[PDB]
């Protein structure tokens, strides 16, 4: 029941703002609030004290905290979030990296 | 906040929307598996029409004088009148179309049978009857069987997930029902005998359509959900009795403790 | 050092390529002659089947003959053959096989046993001396046998 | 770790992702010298000779498509069904 | 130009990675460093005009990893070791 | 264009954070740095042991930095230290300490309570590190009594004191009341006397992190490629404010050192290790509240590496998720009915400017060697050669020498002629529509001309609106470029399942007056509206 | 010691090498740059047993510049020394500090500390050489030598002999 309501209240805003939007869209940011149980506010205090990486909850505001904290408790980053990737400059899983590219040595006598 | 808070949200090469940590936000991006540039408004017209237009429509009758099937609409129609098994099969159909049009009503409780849905048939059918020249006063070769059975043979061909399991075909059934719901409605023995009077040539390249558009409007895996979510909630929010706007958007984003205008609906 | 603690890739406990384990394969300067000399051989026929579509001077022609088979890269190991060979007094594989026979008779490490088909020594204070690792896990008297016998394999060719 | 033919459960179709990075990879090969394998009609840039390659599905790549768990998939570009 | 954080999430918005990375990198800053394989620090003297590489506090003379990152994410790992955090980076998974 | 390494290279995956151990930092350092000055005496070179000698890295690109040998543009940089006498707290983990001080003994070094305690099993059983500390110190920061014998054990029953913080310093308050301030080096024994169990039981790890490691003993010194010096006019040098903070941190220590060795006034040694503290609390973190605020004496706040992670626009924001980047230009837009869909009018003087490198292949060989015979004056020319073996020679300067001929694998940069797609971008860019790739036209003014059916997903309009475009340098993410962003690939937004782009302005109030019913239109004048067509069969 | 081990090795290839014959390519850049290189994991790699059946696993194409990389499987023989371990060698140069003894593909080096008081050095002879109360240590003289450390360095070993202790020096 908090989820659907929460669907309506979104839903409310966008309607009474005279626009449209898909469903897709509201439906995934009402899920998002909601997978962990409860209500799970979008702030700096919600998903920052939620483990996704050092570096990924450390962009965002609070940075030294965050990185005091990991290596006081001798965190470790599994290093395939967004943000993690594009600090250190190279490829991340997202669209066309997501997949490795190979060659087949028996197709080339095709 | 949006930008930042949907982020590391995408769909792998499984169906699933999920983030970079694994953890399942939506087992069927969108619940249905549809990208958001291929979905059109369509009409549902298992529910829309009075029940003396439902049963004028949906029942054609070979054995009774009610609903009977005039013969002039196909060459064969002095042999269709008559048969029992036509009649069983026109018996399950529209039993199908009730028991759907019963859902419809659990589903959709007020009462628009306008509703975004992939494929549009309307664009099909007119592109078949300008194809094949299709006009009126033309006798159609087609039957009673080869309508059935042509559509029991397409709601078998739309697939989603490329799984074989319980759950993995539970989750297909359960994805596809209302588009088979419309595909059952738009595609009903009467509706093409009488108004499209489509030929066979007409009825199959309509199917393949359906089938080919309804295999082109999947969604990729791969694309990046979250983002253009966090963008289509977004973008809306530049043109902004309870609050409204952008300081209720906050409310209801920072999850607040307490409202402007805490209002109950008493019915 | 030389207190049988050898490196990681050079334990006693090896992995082949298959995924099977496999003991330390550790060769004396005999057999690890006619080891590079034969799989030069089939090398040879190998370069000479696409191709299609006293002691000493037949040791440099035969290296110069498989100098024109490998690129003018390895020279290293032709020079490494004339000093195998100009420190080997061991031939034909069957007595090698004998030695192998000798050596694991007395169920010493792969590593020791190449030590001392690797050296020429005359007494077993010798072979205790220039093996560190050997001191007293073999009889001294069996060292001495062994060493006779070899004197007895060993030809001037 | 390599899933088997008969257990390959992934959507057969190629993605805009597959065919761009297909078309790009085979197109800088292409323009480092490689070996075309299609006659050509008169063409000088290198895009378009791999889009020549894909439209006869002439490219010789096979696709190793990551699933979530770890394992993968090994998807020939020439059964992979372009459009 | 300033190639903002809007930009580079309407870059991830299209899912191109490899211009995100290209943009990131060869547009702006590469910089190219050894890290060694016990410790992930960049204490790795690399004297390569006789191909000679160490590292210091860890006796290693063989295993040394050759990186690319940016310039930024250097001054990022230095700042962070001068401020008593140790941001060791590995090319493996230890995990799993 | 850096050198060469034969070291294997392979992607960075795992990254592992943990606190710096100073037997690590003494093994990683390569200098003491004792001399607070920063040059040499004779004003010139570098001081050599202090805070910026050859040691460490370097700038100037004529210097080599003597332990990497190479240059600046190579150089990763060098480590220092400094070895303290008496170990002082770091800013973010005083709190931790203090937590940790109200989670074991402060005698034997033995956790509160024990394992017979059913709220700690409970509490034990939790898989979170951080909540198992939360709730281990919610337990043992009530009981202040460790105890010898308990009922279903250590020894100890030494009071816990209550430890509260004050002025960078620790408290301990005793009942029994005998209230004494709790020294960094008892604290640190008694850290050394925590067992595995535990520190483990709070959240450390053996091989990363320890409570005697969060205690500040020897402090790393970081080399000039962090804090850049300057010597501008040769009479007017400028240090970083971290250089004066390493100068602060040698003069209390030595200060300190001097005042511990001859003499003991107990008042001073408080004064002097306050005071190193103070500069060690300030150089990890300035703007700490409660303490006094270090300043410059140039009138500005001593600039922190805490303040270069913290603020906006720094390194996290201005250098790693953003940054300004090269192969971009900016101007106004402007309308152009004449120009297609998908294009973009570019200047020619940014044509001339902007390049973009081409690999020679025998299919452009005979076009590439006319660009080269051609020059950078011409717009049809280039600028810059790449030979196979990695060198750029520059065009001008090359006339001078008389021919240059181009071989298979060279990669010549080019201008950008037409038909090249770059992406086009205005800022604030809130809509994925807002960044699209366009194929370019050479016009002439300095204007950018496009046309109006997509000034609506950029949300524009032709009054002083500047854009950016940024053009890409490899044909792989031109390839990816072209297939994933186009203005014909994006005509129908995902956002509300509609076109986002339509007929606006004079056209859209023109084609209504032309589909009225009153319209009517001569031969001589049709002819012309049918001729305008680009893809008119010819059939009237 | 001349060992035998499965060494594995990342070969690169260049886009023009993707032929149907490209297999022998690989063996042959295989042996250009595995036959007579050296390791500091596995030392002086000699030769490359079985040459028929070498495999290739699969190639993976990496991202930028499109080349092909391989990962080889194979077996070799190669020569790592070892500290403290007796060997045999001829001396090549000559110095004050020692003479460079030969032993295989490795130059070991002993030093004038490390050796007997009664071997000295003569600088008169041409070549010169060490004479001792017996022995005459020339160059093409054979000398039996106790190699005492070894240095594993990249693509580069080299060890430090001594002679010092009995049943060693001249042959
Ligand atoms: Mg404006
Ligand atoms: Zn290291
Ligand atoms: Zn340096
Ligand atoms: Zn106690």
């Amino acid at each position: 029941a908090g989820r659907a309501a929460l669907y309506k209240e979104v839903y409310n805003v966008i309607a009474s703002d005279g626009s449209y939007v898909n469903y897709r869209h509201m439906a995934l940011l009402v899920d998002v609030m909601t997978t962990q149980g409860g209500l799970t506010s979008v702030t700096r205090h919600g998903f920052n004290r939620s483990n996704t990486g050092a570096l990924m909850r450390c962009s965002f505001e609070e940075t030294v905290e965050i990185l005091f904290e990991a290596g006081a408790s001798a965190e470790l980053d599994d290093c395939r979030g967004v943000s993690e990737n594009v600090i250190l400059g190279q490829m991340a899983p997202i669209g066309t990296g997501a997949f490795d590219v190979m060659i087949d040595e028996e197709s080339l006598v095709k | 906040r949006l930008v930042k808070a949907l982020e590391d949200i995408m769909v792998h090469y499984d169906n699933t929307t999920r983030n970079s940590l694994g953890n399942v936000i939506q087992f069927i991006y969108g619940e249905d598996g549809m990208d958001a540039a291929h979905i059109e408004k369509q009409s549902l017209d298992t529910i829309g029409g009075s029940d003396a237009a439902f049963e004028k429509r949906y029942r054609v009758d070979l054995l009774n004088t009610d609903h009977t099937l005039d013969p002039s609409l196909l060459e064969s129609g002095s042999e269709i009148l008559g048969d029992l098994k036509l009649q069983v099969l026109l018996d399950e159909e529209y039993k199908q179309l009730v028991k759907d049009r019963k859902f419809l009503r659990e589903v959709f409780v007020d009462g628009e049978a306008n509703w975004p849905l992939p494929v549009n048939i309307r664009r099909i059918i007119q592109n078949a009857q300008q194809t094949f020249h299709i006009d009126h006063t033309k006798p159609s070769d087609l039957t009673i069987k080869d309508i059935v059975l042509g559509v029991k043979d397409l709601q078998e061909n739309l697939l989603v997930l490329r799984g074989k399991n319980e759950i993995i075909q539970n989750a297909q059934r359960d994805a596809v029902t209302l588009f088979c719901c419309l595909l059952r409605s738009r595609l009903a023995t009467r509706r093409v005998l009488q108004e499209y009077r489509l030929t066979k040539q007409a009825f199959d390249w309509v199917l393949s359509n359906i089938e080919a558009q309804f295999l082109r409007s999947v969604v990729h895996p791969g694309e990046m959900v979250g983002v253009l979510a966090a963008q289509s909630i977004g973008e809306p929010a530049t043109q902004m009795k309870v609050t409204s706007g952008v300081p209720r958007l906050k409310e209801i984003l920072n999850v607040a403790k307490n409202m402007k205008t805490p209002s109950l609906t008493v019915y | 050092a030389a207190t049988l603690q050898l490196g990681q890739e050079f334990q006693l406990k090896q992995i082949n390529h298959q995924g099977e384990e496999e003991e330390l394969i550790a060769l004396n300067l005999s057999e690890a002659r006619l080891v590079i000399k034969e799989a030069l051989v089939e090398r040879r026929r190998a370069f000479k089947r696409s191709q299609k579509k006293t002691r000493e001077k037949e040791l440099e022609s035969i290296d110069v003959l498989l100098e024109q088979t490998t690129g003018g890269n390895n020279k290293d190991l032709k020079n490494t053959m004339q000093y195998l060979t100009n420190f080997s007094r061991f031939r034909d594989q069957e007595t090698v096989g004998a030695v192998i026979q000798l050596l694991k008779s007395t169920g010493l490490h792969p590593f020791e046993v190449a030590q001392l088909g690797s050296l020429a020594c005359d007494t077993a204070d010798e072979a205790k001396t220039l093996i560190p690792s050997l001191n007293n896990k073999i009889s001294d008297d069996e060292l001495e046998r062994i060493l006779k016998e070899l004197s007895n394999l060993e030809t001037l060719y | 770790k390599a899933i088997p033919k008969d257990q390959r459960a992934t959507t057969p179709y190629m993605t805009k992702y597959e065919r761009a990075r297909i078309l790009g990879t085979r197109a800088l090969q292409i323009s480092m010298n490689a070996p075309v394998f299609v006659d050509l009609e008169g063409e000088t840039d290198p895009l378009r000779i791999a889009m020549k390659e894909l439209a006869e599905k002439k490219i010789p790549l096979v696709i190793r498509r990551y699933l979530p768990d770890g394992s993968f998939e090994d998807w020939s570009v020439e059964e992979l069904i372009v459009d | 130009l300033r190639f903002g954080e809007m930009e580079r999430d309407c870059m991830i918005a299209h899912g191109a990675a490899s211009f995100l990375k290209e943009r990131l990198m060869e547009a702006s800053d590469a910089f190219r460093v050894h890290i060694c394989g016990i410790c992930g620090l960049m204490t790795v003297i690399a004297k390569l005009n006789h191909n000679q590489f160490e590292c210091k506090g860890c006796d290693n003379k063989i295993d040394i990893y050759q990186i690319h990152i940016p310039y930024a994410a250097k001054l990022l790992f230095q700042e962070l070791m001068a401020m008593n955090i140790t941001p060791r980076l590995y090319t493996d998974r230890s995990r799993d | 264009g850096q050198q060469y390494s034969s070291a294997p290279l392979r992607t960075v995956k795992e990254v592992q954070f943990g606190l710096f151990s100073p037997e690590e930092v003494r093994a990683i350092s390569v200098a003491k740095i004792r001399f607070p000055e920063t040059m040499d005496e004779t004003q010139t070179r570098a001081k050599i042991g202090g805070l910026n000698d050859p040691r460490l890295g370097s700038i100037d690109r004529n210097l080599k930095c003597q332990t990497c040998q190479e240059g600046m543009n190579e150089c990763p940089g060098h480590f220092g230290h400094i070895d303290l006498a008496k170990p002082v707290f770091h800013v973010g983990f005083i709190a931790k300490i203090k937590k940790v001080c109200e989670c074991v003994c402060m005698h034997c070094g033995k956790l509160l309570l024990d394992e017979h305690n059913e709220l700690m099993r409970q509490a034990l059983a939790i898989k979170d590190s951080k909540k198992r500390f939360a709730a281990i110190w919610t337990l043992c920061k009530t009981k202040m009594v460790c105890e010898t014998d308990v009922p279903s054990r250590g020894g100890c029953g030494n009071t816990q004191p209550t430890i509260r913080k004050d002025g960078l310093k620790l408290v301990g308050s005793w009942k029994k009341p005998e209230l004494r301030v709790l020294s960094t080096e008892e604290i640190l024994n008694i850290f050394k006397h925590i067992s595995v169990k535990d520190f483990t039981s709070l959240g450390f790890n053996e091989v990363f992190s320890r409570p005697e490691w969060m205690i500040l003993t020897c402090l790393p010194v970081p080399p000039p490629p962090v804090r850049p010096s300057i010597s501008f006019n040769e009479s007017q040098r400028g240090e970083d404010d971290l250089t004066f903070k390493l100068a602060d941190i040698l003069k209390a220590n030595i200060s300190l050192e001097t005042l511990e060795h001859n003499g003991a006034p107990h008042h001073a040694i408080e004064e002097a290790e306050s005071l190193l503290q103070f500069h060690v609390a300030t150089y990890m973190d300035n703007d700490i509240a409660g303490q006094p605020q270090a300043l410059q004496k140039s009138g500005r706040p001593v600039k922190s590496i805490r303040a270069r992670l913290k603020g906006k626009e720094g390194r996290i924001r201005g250098n790693l998720m953003g940054k300004r980047v090269d192969f971009s230009a900016r101007t106004v837009i402007s309308g152009d009915p004449n120009l297609e869909l998908d294009q973009v009018g570019v200047p020619k003087s940014i044509a001339k400017t902007l390049t973009y490198p081409e690999v020679v292949t025998p299919y452009n060989i005979d076009r590439l060697t006319q660009l080269v015979r051609n020059g950078p004056n011409e717009h049809p020319g280039a600028k810059y050669v790449i030979r196979d073996s990695g060198d750029r020679i520059d065009l001008r300067y090359s006339k001078r020498a008389g021919d240059i001929q181009l071989q298979y694998g060279w990669k010549v940069e080019r201008h950008i002629m037409d038909n090249d797609p770059v992406l086009f971008n205005r800022q604030p860019s809130l809509h994925k529509m807002s960044m699209m790739a366009h194929r370019v036209k050479v016009i002439p003014y300095s204007t950018f001309r496009l046309n109006l059916s997509v000034t609506s997903p950029y949300n524009a309009d032709f009054d002083g609106d500047e854009m950016n475009l940024h053009v890409p340098q490899s044909e792989e993410t031109r390839a990816e470029l072209s297939q994933l962003c186009a203005v014909p690939l994006q005509i129908v937004s995902p956002q509300s399942n509609k076109p986002c782009m339509g007929i606006v302005q004079d056209t859209l109030c023109g084609i209504r007056k032309l589909t009225l019913r009153d319209t009517f239109i001569e031969l001589d004048q049709v002819l012309n509206m049918l001729y305008w067509v680009p893809d008119w069969d010819g059939v009237i | 010691m001349f060992f035998i081990k499965d060494l594995s090795l990342n070969i690169t290839l260049h886009p023009s090498f993707f032929g149907p014959r490209m297999k022998q390519y690989l063996k042959t850049k295989l042996l250009e740059e595995v036959e007579g290189s050296c390791t500091g994991k596995f030392g002086y790699i000699l030769c490359v047993l079985d040459y028929d059946n070498i495999d290739i696993q699969r190639g993976r194409i990496l991202p930028t510049d499109g080349s092909a990389e391989f990962n080889v499987k194979y077996r070799a023989v190669v020569f790592k020394p070892f500290k403290g371990e007796v060997v045999d060698g001829t001396v090549v140069s000559c110095s004050q500090h020692g003479f460079e003894v030969q032993v295989g593909p490795m130059k070991v080096f002993v030093t004038k500390h490390l050796m007997p008081q009664d071997l000295t050095f003569n600088a008169g002879s041409n070549p010169p050489s060490y004479q001792s109360s017996e022995d005459v240590i020339t160059i093409k003289s054979r000398i039996r030598v106790k190699i005492e450390g070894c240095i594993s360095q990249v693509s580069s070993i080299h060890a430090i002999g001594s002679i010092k202790e009995d049943y060693l020096g001249a042959i």
